[PDB]
């Protein structure tokens, strides 16, 4: 009585979840743009109409991809230079005590040593300035890393400045974006896009802030897995920018030693003129505005009578107990102990001075046996960021009391990433379908 | 210039009524011609397209014809919503001449 | 004919139209289909897009529909499965809507279309037979 | 969908230039496109000014107004925008940007568009 | 390219003509020329800058005529 | 109806029967056909299976058989490479026993279809001109 | 038994100065240069 018949239809456009490999799309560094294809001058992006899509920011599989990328592309990038395997040797060590403030006393080492020449039967007595956190007591010091590995010096040629990279999906497979403002990460997108490609990510490693990031286009935006669970880190981002100025003003000094047949290690020779400690510097009235902005938008998840308290981070390795970061080639850790100290309550020019401290030996990701040797930078350094995010996480959290303690967090680099890759997700085609039709065979 | 008249220049009619409008034009345009809606306060609403052809979303009671410099506005059914200013565009040639336009309104009881 | 401009419909641009305006542009998705370590993977994932796209056009002449993007077959359609009218399918639905709502049908009808392929091969034959 | 913004000063001395902006969200501009300033008047009604091409960046005038405007546009900025010098009061009136343009699948017809923005209003006055 | 061929309907043939009738404009030479006195090289140089136009119309009229053997049917 | 079991046929399930009930088994073994250094070799292995299967599909085609498992030609059988009758060929024989008789026998038989395959083209190129 | 098939009234056009094989042929030298002095002695100690 239907009279109706089956009908096969083939390139139907119906989708669904996927997991793939995307491809390189960008425009001597340390990620490498060689093995990544250059990105077309105009892309091109096709809102679908009445399109309702579901989207989660916490299962997303770009973010392991990204993560396992970066990590490769910084393995490949220091093979091609020197390794400091003669370096692990007795170091004569005293104080540097000449033109120095009260607050950079015993940071600074001067040592000397013997090393290898061009010539296996030879040797140099040779002397260089250390750092504190890298020479350990053995007036005899070594090496920190002496007993876990040997460290792969920093390549000088290239640079560590982050550069766009964009995503591509491969045939077959398509990208979604949501364009719905104050989407919190999770959740039903009514407004959706199809593009090829997505928007230009640099890698920027950083803790407890996010710097040269994105803001949000409405308003201040908390993001979380589970809020309630206070075992789970909440992802905050600005609608406008921070400016934050750091600054290591020593005049160093680099000097060459040749170690081997075409060997050279790079030591500080002398410091010119005054000694004094790096630091950064941020705004103090824009801090409070950006921290009543933030307080006012946890009173939305948090009651709207509960005070809120800003305090010190717990504990732990200086990475994750200080800011840490990279500035003109010089890896910082600062002491961000005067910005998240306050409580609220509902109801000119100065700036707030963060001191820092320099490194050379880096374990840039969470592994043992992997150091790196930071070469030292020549003359004065400094640099302007944008903070626009935070990484919070809430302390206790228990119905004693009614009072909320956020401290700041980090550790995890796919963070980061996942701030970034949030509005975006990958399927794949079903080009078959089949409908009622009237013909028949 | 292509000089494009309209005509009526207004005629009132009832809801259900049918309505006939008429758009001439100095030489031959072929088939290139629009026919646009525009209520008080609002800006034109695409009707027909290539004379012939109803624009999608938009009611099956409105329909077009005529080819040459005659072409032809035809409601079939009067709706309340359908009584505003029904303008005749032609762009054949350049520049683009816009009609006088028709006005359609309510007839109803003193 | 001066005044217009000509753009040319993406992938998946007719995502959001009906099924009847969606069916018009099954070429755009078809093309699309077919066009150290990094490498290996480039090379894994256009080998098994390859091996989707045979294996689809195996399952495709199987039916007796090879070389076709439109192919309406003698497989009656059964009420069971859908009592909506043409008219609330071709021009009031989407693709999407319309595979969410049969997606736990698709099984028994590839096998009757598979039977019914079986069977007018056999009849064939044996038409041919005399 | 797409949207069409205008945006200029609502009053003009004469013998002024009058620039006028017009803003369109949801489409680019770089594409084969046709562009159209517009303008109503009680006096005139609707009255095509000109329309340039996005791709090709060829305008056309309407003759009568041919010596006294100008079309530009920035596809960086997604605007167009228009001049009109000698203003008088004759030009007072509300004005319209529009754009136009057709899709295909080959050699197939799909979609015919156009949009129309809010328009913006302009009186000319000492 | 077996798919582009598909696209026509000349599937699974080698040679396989269709419906689209030749334009003059295209090549004014008649057959005894082409077929006995012309080479595949020769022939594509000639033809080099109307083979778009022609792939357009083929892939139309193999839509034109799937259209009307489907309405056909459905009687 | 209650308290009898089903089970599906396995890969080359019908080795062993005769070759009219092996030739009801097609679809099974034809879906099977499609689907460092180690990666390299499995790569390898999977692109020479892709090329195989589509040498195969080109040589159906070119016989004039494509997109078909079963395929009547017009090419009559010569009593030299068999003398045996269809009874004792479908009923009492298997494909394996049938292979190993008319090993010797192929080629010309593929190069009689391809210039059967080839007349049938002419000569409906040459019907259609008029 | 290398086969060659002399193709008549076919006239092409050649360029000895940009062809590729040229580059190909290089490359592969110095590849199978390199591959080739790889599994024996290193003289790291001769420096004295
Ligand atoms: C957030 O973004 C902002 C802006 O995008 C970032 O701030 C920019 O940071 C970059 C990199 O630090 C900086 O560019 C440098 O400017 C210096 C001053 O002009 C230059 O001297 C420097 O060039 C040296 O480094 C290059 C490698 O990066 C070398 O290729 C180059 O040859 C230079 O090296 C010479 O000099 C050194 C030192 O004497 C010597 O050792 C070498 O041998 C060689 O002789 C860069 O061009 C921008 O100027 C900054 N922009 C602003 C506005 O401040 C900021 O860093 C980002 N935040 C984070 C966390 O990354
Ligand atoms: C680090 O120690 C070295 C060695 O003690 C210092 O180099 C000496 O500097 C003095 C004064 O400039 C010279 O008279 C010596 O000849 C230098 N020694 C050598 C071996 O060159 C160096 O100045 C010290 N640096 C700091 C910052 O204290
Ligand atoms: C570099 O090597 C020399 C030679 O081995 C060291 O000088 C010796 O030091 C030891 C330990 O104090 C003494 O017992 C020897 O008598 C020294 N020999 C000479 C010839 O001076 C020197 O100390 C080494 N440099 C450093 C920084 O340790
Ligand atoms: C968010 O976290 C809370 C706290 O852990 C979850 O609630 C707990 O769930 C566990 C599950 O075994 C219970 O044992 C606890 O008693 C619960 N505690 C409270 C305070 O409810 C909650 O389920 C999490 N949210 C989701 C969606 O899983
Ligand atoms: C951070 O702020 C301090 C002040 O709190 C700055 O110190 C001043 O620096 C200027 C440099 O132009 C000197 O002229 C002043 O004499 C300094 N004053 C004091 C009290 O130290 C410091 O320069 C700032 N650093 C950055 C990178 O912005
Ligand atoms: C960070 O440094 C920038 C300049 O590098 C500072 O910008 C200056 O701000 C003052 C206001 O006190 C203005 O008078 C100057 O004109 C600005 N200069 C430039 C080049 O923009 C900025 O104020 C610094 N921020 C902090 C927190 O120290
Ligand atoms: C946050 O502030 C507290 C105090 O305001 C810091 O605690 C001090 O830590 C230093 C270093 O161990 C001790 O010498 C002081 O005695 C501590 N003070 C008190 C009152 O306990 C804490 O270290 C700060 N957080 C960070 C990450 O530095
Ligand atoms: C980060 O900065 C804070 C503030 O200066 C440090 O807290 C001070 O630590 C010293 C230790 O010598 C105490 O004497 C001060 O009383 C502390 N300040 C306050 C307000 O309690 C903190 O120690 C710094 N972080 C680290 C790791 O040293
Ligand atoms: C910090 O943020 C400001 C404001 O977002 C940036 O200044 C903007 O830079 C973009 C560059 O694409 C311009 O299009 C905007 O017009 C700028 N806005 C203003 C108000 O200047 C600034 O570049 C950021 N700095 C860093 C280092 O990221
Ligand atoms: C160097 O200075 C630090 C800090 O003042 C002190 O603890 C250490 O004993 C000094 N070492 C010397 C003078 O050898
Ligand atoms: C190396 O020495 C440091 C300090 O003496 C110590 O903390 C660390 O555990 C040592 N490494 C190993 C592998 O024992
Ligand atoms: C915010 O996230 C929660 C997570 O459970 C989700 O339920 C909610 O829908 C999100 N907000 C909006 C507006 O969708
Ligand atoms: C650092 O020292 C060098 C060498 O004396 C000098 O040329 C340079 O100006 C110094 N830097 C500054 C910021 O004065
Ligand atoms: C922290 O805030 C208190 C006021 O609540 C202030 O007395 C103290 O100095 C602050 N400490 C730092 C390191 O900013
Ligand atoms: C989207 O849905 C609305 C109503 O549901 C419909 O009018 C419109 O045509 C749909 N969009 C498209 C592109 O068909
Ligand atoms: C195996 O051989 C026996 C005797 O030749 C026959 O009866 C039987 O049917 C054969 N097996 C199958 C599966 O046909």
């Amino acid at each position: 009585a239907e009279n109706l018949w089956v009908t096969v239809y083939y390139g139907v456009p119906v989708w669904k979840d996927a997991e793939t490999t995307l491809f390189c799309a960008s425009d001597h560094n340390v990620w490498a743009t060689h093995a990544c294809v250059p990105t077309d001058p105009n892309p091109q992006e096709i809102h679908l109409e009445n399109v309702t899509e579901e989207f989660n920011m916490w299962k997303n599989n770009m973010v392991e991809q990204m993560h396992t990328d970066i990590i490769s592309l910084w393995d490949q990038s220091l093979k091609p230079c020197v390794k400091l395997t003669p370096l692990c040797v007795t170091l004569q060590c005293t104080n540097v005590t000449n033109n120095i403030t009260d607050d950079m006393r015993g940071e600074l080492k001067n040592c000397s040593f013997n090393m290898t020449t061009e010539l296996r039967d030879k040797k140099q007595k040779v002397y260089s300035l250390f750092y504190r956190l890298d020479v350990v007591q053995i007036k005899e010091y070594r090496l920190i890393n002496c007993n876990t590995s040997a460290c792969t010096q920093a390549c000088p040629k290239v640079s560590f400045e982050p550069i766009p990279i964009h995503y591509c999906a491969p045939a077959g497979f398509a990208i979604l974006k949501c364009k719905d403002k104050k989407f919190n990460g999770t959740g039903p997108c009514p407004s959706v896009s199809t593009v090829q490609c997505t928007h230009g990510i640099k890698p920027v490693v950083s803790t407890q802030l996010l710097l040269n990031g994105s803001l949000a286009e409405e308003e201040v935006m908390i993001r979380s897995e589970n809020i309630t669970n206070n075992a789970k880190n909440i992802l905050v981002q600005f609608n406008t920018p921070v400016q934050i100025n750091c600054t290591r003003p020593n005049n160093n000094t680099r000097k060459s030693i040749r170690i081997g047949p075409g060997q050279a290690f790079y030591a500080t020779g002398d410091i010119i003129g005054d000694i004094r400690q790096a630091h950064c510097n941020v705004s103090k009235a824009t801090w409070n505005e950006t921290l009543g902005k933030v307080v006012k938008q946890l009173r939305k998840h948090f009651g709207n009578n509960t005070i809120i308290r800003f305090a010190n981070s717990s504990g732990g390795d200086l990475e994750v107990t200080t800011h840490s970061f990279n500035c003109g080639g010089e890896f910082f850790y600062c002491n961000t102990s005067g910005l998240f100290n306050s409580t609220w309550i509902s109801n000119s020019n100065d700036s707030i001075t963060l001191p820092c401290r320099i490194k050379q030996i880096i374990n840039m990701w969470q592994r043992i046996g992997q150091c790196m040797y930071a070469p030292p930078i020549q003359g004065v350094i400094r640099c302007v960021s944008n903070i626009t995010g935070l990484i919070l996480t809430r302390d206790g959290g228990s119905t004693n009391s009614t009072t909320e303690t956020f401290r700041p967090g980090g550790g995890d680099m796919r963070d980061n990433w996942r701030s970034e890759l949030y509005k975006y997700k990958v399927v794949k085609i079903e080009p078959l379908g089949v409908a009622p039709t009237r013909c028949k065979r | 210039d292509i000089q494009m008249t309209q005509s009526p220049s207004s005629l009132s009619a009832s809801v259900g009524d049918r309505v006939t409008m008429t758009c001439r034009a100095s030489q031959d345009i072929t088939t290139d011609l629009n026919w646009y809606q525009q209520k008080p306060g609002q800006p034109p609403k695409l009707l027909i397209y290539v004379a012939s052809s109803l624009q999608n979303g938009v009611p099956s009671r409105f329909s077009g014809s005529g080819s040459g410099t005659e072409f032809t506005l035809t409601i079939r059914s009067l709706q309340p919503e359908d009584f505003a200013t029904y303008y005749c565009l032609q762009y054949d040639s350049y520049p683009w001449t816009f009609g006088q336009g028709t006005t359609v309104d309510f007839r109803r009881t003193v | 004919a001066v005044g217009i401009g000509a753009v040319f419909l993406g992938f998946l641009g007719a995502a959001g139209s009906t099924m009847g305006a969606a069916s018009m542009t099954l070429t755009v998705q078809a093309r699309n289909l077919l066009s150290t370590v990094w490498g290996i993977k480039q090379l894994q994932a256009r080998v098994l897009a390859v091996e989707r796209y045979l294996r689809d056009q195996q399952l495709l002449g199987i039916w007796g529909c090879s070389g076709k993007l439109i192919c309406c077959t003698n497989v009656p359609w059964n009420s069971s499965w859908s009592n909506r009218n043409l008219s609330e399918i071709w021009d009031n639905m989407t693709w999407l809507q319309w595979d969410k709502e049969i997606s736990n049908y698709t099984q028994i009808i590839y096998g009757l279309l598979e039977e019914s392929q079986n069977q007018q091969e056999k009849n064939e034959q044996d038409l041919l037979a005399l | 969908q797409v949207q069409l913004h205008e945006s200029g000063p609502g009053l003009v001395k004469p013998s002024e230039t009058l620039s006028l902006t017009c803003a369109v969200s949801g489409a680019s501009i770089s594409g084969n496109y046709y562009w159209n300033w517009i303008r109503q008047s009680p006096g005139r009604g609707l009255e095509w000014i000109g329309n340039i091409h996005g791709n090709g960046a060829t305008t056309q005038y309407n003759p009568s107004l041919k010596s006294r405007v100008t079309i530009s546009q920035d596809t960086s900025k997604n605007q167009v925008f228009l001049n009109l010098n000698s203003m008088t009061a004759a030009d007072t009136a509300i004005y319209y940007c529009a754009t136009q343009f057709r899709t295909y699948v080959g050699s197939h017809l799909f979609s015919y568009s156009d949009f129309w923005g809010q328009g913006v209003l302009v009186t000319v006055s000492s």
